[PDB]
DNA sequence: GGACTCT
DNA sequence: AGAGTCCAGCCAATGACA
RNA sequence: UGUCAUUGG
């Protein structure tokens, strides 16, 4: 509730940076329209964005992106 | 991983769907040939890129074109990575 | 003295948790479950008589497990952990697996 | 603590998958050999089906769905899911 | 116009084309993807896989692998 | 300005005094067991002398209304007028009324702070560099117009990391950091 | 019924 | 100082009715 | 396909 420079409540996104779909899955019925007024271009990083997008969330394992080395197969 | 194939749709239920880069909507198969409507009428020829998104996603994403809001999605050209080998690292302490 | 800091932490990138051996064990279950190839020395028709987390197993003792995790700005292998850390982790990984009588 | 207690309707409602692979094709030949498979999905022409004899061709990929079996872990919870362990996912027993 | 030049193509392989046949899967998908269609203006005729550098590391979707070959690209 | 908010001033002048003699010194309501006041109040202009205890270095401070400011630099001046100033204003020598409704230094909801010197801001900077890149993490934010600027402020010495030692009722002191930002 | 905002 | 606007737990199950 | 009524944890 501290993390600006002035207290902000838990109803509110004031000066923390939330996501046009994270507004919106919190309640916000002109979310959407506010963020197609400014010409907003927002990231997909936080739980709200990557549910909509069908995009595995950066908590726990999803915390990691997973490559694969394909090398050791090709050497054989 | 296990919220994400919760939450989206099932595997069985799968399709290829291509989106426009330009205007971000559904790209059209007319005899063959993935095409966008809009940009074709434009004078245009963007890329489609295929997405797997739940089908309540597309539904909300064209509801919200039909209020007027244009949705356009952008997507990742990773640059190439490549894995190089590390030194060692014990991490048990000096008595 | 930013140079000592930035070799503290890439130091500390060598912790392994839960979270990452999960995703790598969960990685490699899933790629080998839909027909990869297993990178496994003594390839026979023997090693497809086992049951596959016994595969990945040992892929991971082995050095042979193609699984990169991007952690920190760093791709490490799961050879590239706290050799302590992967052990410490993956025994308690196979003693709950033998509880649920999948290993 | 690390178990729960399927009655017989899910066990007989509910479907496990068995994917196509070189570890399992000898299993998933034996069950659709013995009538014991109940979904079939094919991923390259990407469709489900029914089993209610066909032919049916298991390439890597493929999965077959069949009766859960124990020792299969079921997520089960408890509403309202005020915390984390109200939803927790142990192994089935008959 | 027509030119060759050295680029990356960014295919898709399912996990069960990761076998010791991955490369003339690799050369199946790049010659179905890329050869012999226009993509933003530029079309590119035959394709060559350059073999002598280093393989990028393969990144992981939800069922599928994503791999950047080098390629000598010759357009028209 | 009145006979009761110019001993406030007082405490917070020793913390002035203070930062104008170690700029990385360590501000809390400790300090004021190593100085002495002296109040000399006026409705025109406030003498305040502000004397260390073993060092017996004296500084007097003029304290004016935002209204009537008649400075000349005493000997032993701080060099600046303090101004008691009815709004929140941007100035290391212009305090607001409301500052001094209560005496704050004595409070226990005064924190304790620090100016980082170089070696401690490169070591902050380098923690908070994510290793991807050139990307860093943000450290939570603090308004210029805060009183705890105000004390540590330094002319030629930008202040742009504020060290805080939170109490903690399980560990005892944490650390944590803000950054300025500006105003106006 | 009650809190935030514009008037 | 006073009206507008949006907000009011989760997951159920039956029956009647339009 | 939605309302209303009643009920459960
Ligand atoms: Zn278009």
């Amino acid at each position: 509730l501290c993390a600006s420079y002035e207290p902000e409540s838990v109803n509110k996104f004031k000066f923390g940076a939330a996501s046009t779909l994270k507004r919106a899955t919190f309640g916000d019925n002109k979310a959407l329209l506010n963020a197609a007024l400014h010409k907003k271009s927002e990231p997909i990083n936080d739980n709200s964005s990557c549910h909509f997008f069908s995009k595995v969330p950066n908590i726990g394992t999803g915390y990691y992106k997973y490559f694969i080395d394909l090398g050791l197969l090709m050497r054989m | 991983n296990t919220i994400t194939e919760v939450l989206k749709d099932s595997e069985e239920d799968y399709q290829d769907v291509y989106v426009c880069e330009n205007c971000g909507d559904i790209a059209a198969q007319i005899k063959g040939i993935n095409t966008c409507l809009r940009c074709s009428k434009l004078n245009l020829s963007p890329l489609l890129t295929k997405i797997d998104t739940t089908h309540v996603s597309k539904v909300f994403l064209t509801q919200m074109n039909a209020r007027g809001v244009k949705v356009k999605l952008d997507f990742e050209r990773r640059p190439p990575s490549f894995y190089k080998p590390l030194d060692k690292v014990d991490l048990k302490p000096s008595f | 003295i930013g140079n000592h800091i930035s070799a503290l932490k890439r130091r500390y990138t060598r912790r392994i948790s839960l979270f990452e051996i999960a995703g790598i064990i969960a990685e490699s279950y899933n790629l080998l479950q839909r027909g990869r190839l297993p990178l496994v020395s003594e390839f026979s028709d023997e090693t497809m008589k086992q049951n596959m987390l016994h595969v990945i197993i040992q892929e991971i003792e082995e050095g042979s497990c193609p699984i990169v995790i991007e952690k920190n700005g760093e791709l490490l292998s799961v050879n590239d952990f706290d050799k302590d850390g992967l052990k410490f982790h993956l025994d308690y990984i196979i003693k709950i697996w033998k509880l649920q009588k999948r290993y | 603590v690390n178990e729960v207690g399927m009655p017989a309707y899910i066990r007989n409602t509910l479907t496990e998958k068995i994917f196509v692979n070189a570890f399992t094709v000898d299993k998933v030949k034996q069950l659709l050999a013995s009538n014991q498979v109940k979904f079939y999905f094919n991923k390259r022409l990407n469709q489900l089906t029914r089993i209610r004899k066909n032919k049916i061709h298991l390439l890597p990929g493929d999965w077959v769905e069949v009766a859960v079996q124990e020792y299969t872990s079921i997520i089960f919870g408890r509403q309202p899911s005020l915390h984390r362990y109200n939803v927790i996912a142990s192994s089935i027993r008959a | 116009s027509s030119f060759v030049t050295n680029g990356y193509l960014s295919v898709t392989l399912e996990p069960h084309e990761l076998t010791l046949d991955i490369k003339t899967n690799i050369r199946n998908a790049v010659y179905k993807t890329y050869l012999h269609r226009e993509i933003s203006g530029k079309m590119a005729k035959k394709i060559e896989i350059r073999e002598d550098v280093e393989l990028p590391l393969g990144e992981i979707v939800n069922n599928s692998v994503v791999i950047n070959v080098p390629c000598v690209i010759t357009y028209a | 300005m009145n006979q009761y908010n110019v001993k406030y001033l007082a405490k917070i002048l020793c913390l002035k005094t203070e930062i104008a003699r170690d700029p990385y010194a360590v501000i809390n309501r400790n300090v004021l067991l190593r100085y002495t006041t002296d109040i000399e109040y006026n409705d025109l202009v406030t003498l305040i002398t502000v004397r260390h205890k073993i060092d017996s270095m004296k500084t007097v401070f003029q304290v004016f209304n935002e209204s009537s400011i008649n400075y000349t630099p005493v000997d032993d001046d701080y060099g600046e007028p303090i101004i008691i100033t009815s709004y929140l204003q941007k100035g290391h020598n212009k305090f607001p009324v409301n500052f001094l409704y209560i005496d704050v230094v004595i409070s226990d909801l005064f924190p304790s702070f620090v100016r980082l010197d170089t070696t401690e801001t490169n070591i902050v900077n380098s923690v908070l560099q994510t290793g991807d890149g050139k990307k860093t993490l943000r450290l939570p934010k603090m308004l210029e117009t805060e009183i705890v600027v105000k004390i540590l402020y330094r002319p030629n010495i930008p202040l742009k990391i504020v060290r805080f030692f939170r109490n903690n009722m399980v560990t005892g002191v944490e650390i944590a950091d803000r950054s300025v930002i500006s105003v106006a």
